[PDB]
């Protein structure tokens, strides 16, 4: 807000910035730009699926553990071990909320809350992972299709020059390795 | 040397339809664009070089 | 105490009625019991006339809450947006919609194949260039 | 006869002499704001073998300039009265009309009591009534005068149901007088019609004075269509007398192809119309905007001084019969006292008084220590 | 060109592009042809 | 259906309507900022020179042109960032008619949703237009598979 | 205010109004630039998802 931060609620300084012209009308638009595009950032990047899945309540993949990833419903928001971590990880200073430094901002400086509350995000992600393990990576081009998991890992492993055979013989050792890197 | 216009320009003359009791023309970016006859009480009309 | 002030309004070629939103100010105190010859702007005829509803990301006046899920046209902060259509037209201040509800089937012995297709075409506009200009 | 009613589109002028067209201009400048009551002050007195006392002139406080409307045939209403006491002892306006002249003067009016009328107020078998005059009792001490084309001029309609409004703007300030004026034809059946209309400058004179009130004189030795009740509290009624108050207010009008002004909208009225001030744009799209900003205005102003009594001695100081020499200057100590610093001007007659830190017209608000 | 273009005789002048439409058309009838063919 | 789709919708093109209508606010803005006192006396120079004696007159105006490159500076310094974002634009642009269209891709979700076949190029005031070419799954039946 | 009268006031306080001014522009004129920074580190994200 340029009238409160420039003047401090004096009439004869607003009367003496008016004087300046439009020089104000551009700060107020450019700053209103940036937070609409930081709006449409996150809408791009994540808002990607057209409906929201939900993975099946019988969790076997043939020894793949996916319960570090999946979201737990023990907590009171829907946010993986990992996603957790990564909360904790990292403080925001004031963020959005509602109303020693962020009090002395008197002076017309404010910050808005952002549109995306971080449920809806991790909503898209449980989407997007459950899309990613149940039907591969066909759900990309139109509704999802079902395959099992070993298949799929197996044409992955087709699809590097590697004979598919090779995971179907080693399924039991390649599973223990992928528990054991996620871990 | 008007009356207190001191322009420059090609004035020629203004055939647009002016209210009886104003002199000043003026545009979107209010610049001057019409001058009053002080003999005939004609609208001028500035126009840059 | 000061904040900042919005208005919500539908197009002016479609409906004549508009809401405020108070930025970030808890709406308990003053904003909702606003007197006049006290505030700043003119205006003070809204003043509460019912249907206040307290937002994490300020205090919306002029609009009715009603708990759904839509696709929402106008937003407003911490997943509250605003859209003008019926329930005697007025404003309403719903709750955002990700989407559609859907669940997958899953099975280690089931397969999925397609047995047809269908050709479609879609496009794609990027800018290039801008206009030049000398001073 | 007193009520209110409802002013929808009028009060609006000029804002200056310059031609502009086909654009969107924005003036701050003092207007009628939109939407505001305007008083019905009605006269009742006719017939001669009965009557009632009249008291048909109020007085009205004239806050800053203010707009007038009435509705008659040439000449029912004439003149308006300025001034701040209307006495002896004070100055007072005459701005009145005559039949193609107009009578301006400020003087020391002592006595204006009541028109010459001469009791009969029946208008309905003879409409014989000229020169009541009685204008003023005496003047006692002023010159200046304005005798020049008059103001208003009487419009012709025929067939009937072609009645003029006429609305006069008053502006009081800087010490000049400004009157815009302007005839609205067509009030065949609304009192107040709905529309636009726009009024135009006519003359400049440099009065002055600190006028606070304002009189009517409303001729009352010939009256007609005078209904009567004892209407009040923001009723109907007809009393042909409006009278309105300007404040200042930001509109933002809509000049035309042609030069005159069609639409204007008030900015200071309406979030909808304060966002269509903002836009610079008569139509709005659909979203969300940020207009501006709402403060908290202030209820009273205290001050908080510490007590002493006695006076500050800057007589010992100034009023000496010795001084020493400059090499050896004499250092005094004021304190524990209030100082008046508009007094040492009459200890003597210097005027070089060249002051470097403060100016020397607010010292009075400021507290030091020694 | 010989209303707010016309106003701009501050100073502010905007120049031409190099290439005209009819160019741009030709390299897209070009590359048209030649994806066809 | 694609010229009925750009028919009937005014919207699609919003990308190109953008660009130019973004220059044309901030000429006109530049031009309106003439208009301005700056904390002068006036703010036009023949009356202040008419009405003042050099000594200080020619003080006064010091303040008009201290404005005026301020407002001057302001413009050059956002269509940098503009012409670097249309640059950013370009390039994309431009890899895409290289990849696209002069053969087939294999990147997802790059030429087009779902498998890519073609595309063909149309051009558009100060832009390009694309026209890819897709293919999609239409019928779905499960089975049993080992 | 309460120091200086006006005449020398309006002179005094003109020296605050442009520098705070030329202190505020900076700060847009920066995000400006790291907006553009997050936008390109936004779009490599969504080509890698
Ligand atoms: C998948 O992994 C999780 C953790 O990596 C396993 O959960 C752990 O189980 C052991 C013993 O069963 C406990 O001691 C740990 O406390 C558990 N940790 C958590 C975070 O729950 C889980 O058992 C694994 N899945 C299967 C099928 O064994
Ligand atoms: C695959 O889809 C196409 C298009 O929907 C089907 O072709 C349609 O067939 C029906 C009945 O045979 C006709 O009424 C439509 O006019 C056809 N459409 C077109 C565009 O020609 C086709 O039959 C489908 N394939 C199978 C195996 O059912
Ligand atoms: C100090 O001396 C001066 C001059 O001798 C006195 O000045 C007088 O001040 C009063 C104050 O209202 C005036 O009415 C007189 O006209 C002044 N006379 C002259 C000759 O200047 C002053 O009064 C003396 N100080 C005190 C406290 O008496
Ligand atoms: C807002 O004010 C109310 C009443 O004082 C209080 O109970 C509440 O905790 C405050 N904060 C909110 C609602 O976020
Ligand atoms: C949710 O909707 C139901 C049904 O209309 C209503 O009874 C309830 O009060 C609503 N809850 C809130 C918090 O508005
Ligand atoms: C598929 O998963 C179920 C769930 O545990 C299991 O009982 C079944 O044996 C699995 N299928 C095969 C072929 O092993
Ligand atoms: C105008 O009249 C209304 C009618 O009751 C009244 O409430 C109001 O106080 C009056 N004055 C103004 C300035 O609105
Ligand atoms: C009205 O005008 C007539 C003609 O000019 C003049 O004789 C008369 O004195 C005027 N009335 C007054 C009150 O001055
Ligand atoms: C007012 O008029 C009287 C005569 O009517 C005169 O004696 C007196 O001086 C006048 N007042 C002033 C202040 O001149
Ligand atoms: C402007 O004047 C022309 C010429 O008579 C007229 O045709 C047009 O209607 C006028 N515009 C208005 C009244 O808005
Ligand atoms: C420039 O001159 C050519 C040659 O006569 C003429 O055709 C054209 O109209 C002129 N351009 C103008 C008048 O803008
Ligand atoms: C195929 O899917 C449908 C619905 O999802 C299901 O009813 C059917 O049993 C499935 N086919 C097999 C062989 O399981």
């Amino acid at each position: 807000d340029c009238t409160m931060y420039i003047c401090g609620d004096s009439t004869e300084c607003s009367n003496l910035l008016l004087q300046y012209g439009s020089f104000c009308t551009q700060l107020k638009r450019a700053l209103t730009g940036i937070a609409v595009e930081q709006d449409k950032n996150t809408q791009e990047v994540f808002a990607q699926v057209k409906q929201i899945y939900k993975t099946p309540p019988i969790k076997y993949f043939g020894g793949f553990n996916f319960s570090q990833i999946l979201p737990d419903p023990s907590k009171p928001s829907k946010r993986s071990p990992i996603e957790d971590l990564l909360f904790n990880k990292v403080t925001l200073a004031d963020a959005g909320f509602i109303k020693l430094i962020c009090a002395q901002k008197f002076n017309g400086l404010t910050v808005l809350p952002p549109l995306l509350t971080d449920e809806m995000i991790a909503q898209y992600t449980s989407a997007l992972l459950a899309g990613t393990i149940t039907s591969g990576w066909t759900f990309g081009a139109g509704p999802a299709l079902q395959i099992p998991f070993p298949m799929q890992m197996a044409y992955r492993f087709n699809g590097i020059g590697v004979t598919q055979n090779v995971l179907y013989e080693n399924q039991k050792l390649i599973a223990n390795q992928f528990n054991s890197a996620i871990g | 040397n008007f009356n207190g216009l001191t322009g420059t320009g090609v004035l020629t003359e203004s055939n647009k339809k002016f209210l009886p009791f104003q002199q000043f023309g003026r545009d979107i970016a209010d610049t001057t664009d019409a001058v009053r006859d002080p003999q005939t009480l004609e609208i001028l009309d500035i126009t840059p070089c | 105490s000061f904040g900042g002030v919005s208005v919500i309004t539908p197009g002016t070629n479609t409906s004549n009625q508009v809401a405020v939103l108070y930025q970030g100010v808890n709406c308990t105190e003053v904003p909702v019991a606003i007197h006049a010859d006290q505030l700043t702007p003119t205006w003070r005829v809204y003043s509460t006339g019912s249907n206040v509803f307290q937002t994490r990301a300020g205090c919306l006046i002029g609009a009715e809450y009603v708990n759904n899920s839509y696709e929402c046209d106008i937003p407003i902060g911490a997943g509250i947006c605003a859209s003008y259509q019926t329930q005697s037209q007025s404003i309403i201040a719903y709750t955002m919609s990700l989407g559609a509800e859907n669940s997958v089937a899953y099975s280690n012995n089931s397969i999925a194949i397609p047995t047809n297709f269908t050709i479609s075409v879609t496009t794609e506009i990027l800018p290039v260039s801008m206009t030049k200009t000398s001073v | 006869t007193q009520s209110y009613t409802n002013s929808f589109t009028r009060g609006v002028y000029y804002p200056d002499k310059v031609f502009r067209s086909s654009v969107l201009h924005s003036t701050q400048d003092l207007f009628l704001p939109f939407f505001s009551n305007v008083t019905w002050f009605h006269a009742i007195h006719v017939s001669g073998t009965n009557g009632t006392k009249r008291f048909d002139n109020p007085v009205l406080p004239f806050n800053d300039g203010v707009y007038f409307a009435s509705t008659e045939k040439s000449n029912i209403i004439r003149g308006w009265i300025f001034g701040t006491t209307l006495d002896s002892k004070t100055q007072s306006l005459l701005i009145v009309n005559n039949a193609t002249n107009v009578v301006i003067k400020v003087c020391e009016f002592q006595f204006c009591n009541d028109p010459f009328l001469d009791v009969y107020y029946h208008k309905n078998n003879k409409s014989w009534m000229e020169s009541e005059f009685r204008v003023y009792s005496s003047a006692n001490n002023c010159t200046f005068e304005y005798v020049s084309q008059p103001f208003l001029m009487d419009l012709e309609g025929k067939q009937g149901n072609f009645k003029n409004l006429r609305e006069f703007v008053f502006k009081n300030i800087d010490g000049y007088f400004k009157i815009y004026s302007k005839h609205t034809p067509i009030n065949l059946g609304r009192d107040l019609p709905q529309g636009f209309s726009a009024l135009e400058p006519l003359v400049d004179l440099p009065i002055g004075i600190n006028i606070t009130r304002f009189q009517t004189l409303l001729a009352l030795h010939r009256s007609y269509l005078t209904p009567g009740d004892s209407s009040s509290g923001w009723t109907a009624g007809a009393a042909a007398y409006y009278v309105g108050y300007l404040q200042p207010r930001t509109f933002l009008l809509k000049y035309n192809e042609n030069g005159t002004i069609t639409d204007a909208v008030d900015c200071a009225l309406d979030p909808l119309s304060e966002t269509k001030c903002t836009l610079k744009s008569f139509t709005v799209e659909k979203g969300i905007y940020q207009t501006s900003n709402f403060r908290v205005q202030p209820t009273e102003s205290i001050v908080r001084f510490p007590n002493i009594t006695n006076l500050c001695p800057f007589d010992e100081v100034f009023n000496a019969t010795r001084f020493a020499s400059v090499y050896a200057w004499n250092r005094k100590r004021i304190s524990n006292c209030v100082a008046d610093y508009s007094v040492l001007y009459n200890f003597a007659p210097f005027f070089a008084f060249k002051c470097y830190g403060v100016s020397p017209t607010k010292l009075n608000d400021l507290c030091f220590t020694n | 060109k010989q209303l707010i273009c016309a106003q701009k005789f501050n100073g502010l002048t905007v120049l031409p592009p190099l290439l005209t439409d009819e160019m741009i058309a030709q390299y897209t009838s070009a590359l048209l042809a030649g994806t066809i063919t | 259906k694609i010229q009925d789709s750009l028919s009937s919708t005014p919207s699609a093109l919003g990308k190109l309507q953008d660009v130019v209508n973004h220059n044309a606010q901030a000429l006109n803005t530049l031009v309106k900022q003439l208009s301005s006192k700056f904390g002068a006396i006036s703010s036009v120079l023949n009356d202040i020179l008419s009405r003042l004696d050099p000594p200080e007159a020619e003080v006064q105006i010091d303040r008009l042109i201290t404005g005026r490159l301020q407002s001057l500076q302001t413009y050059v310094t956002q269509q940098l960032i503009r012409a670097a974002e249309i640059r950013a634009s370009a390039n994309l642009a431009a890899t895409k008619m290289s990849e696209c269209v002069l053969g087939q891709s294999k990147r997802v979700d790059f030429c087009g949703k779902g498998y890519h076949l073609m595309s063909f190029p149309q051009s558009a005031p100060h832009g390009v237009v694309f026209l890819h070419v897709t293919y999609v799954p239409a019928q779905e039946k499960n089975f049993t598979t080992a």
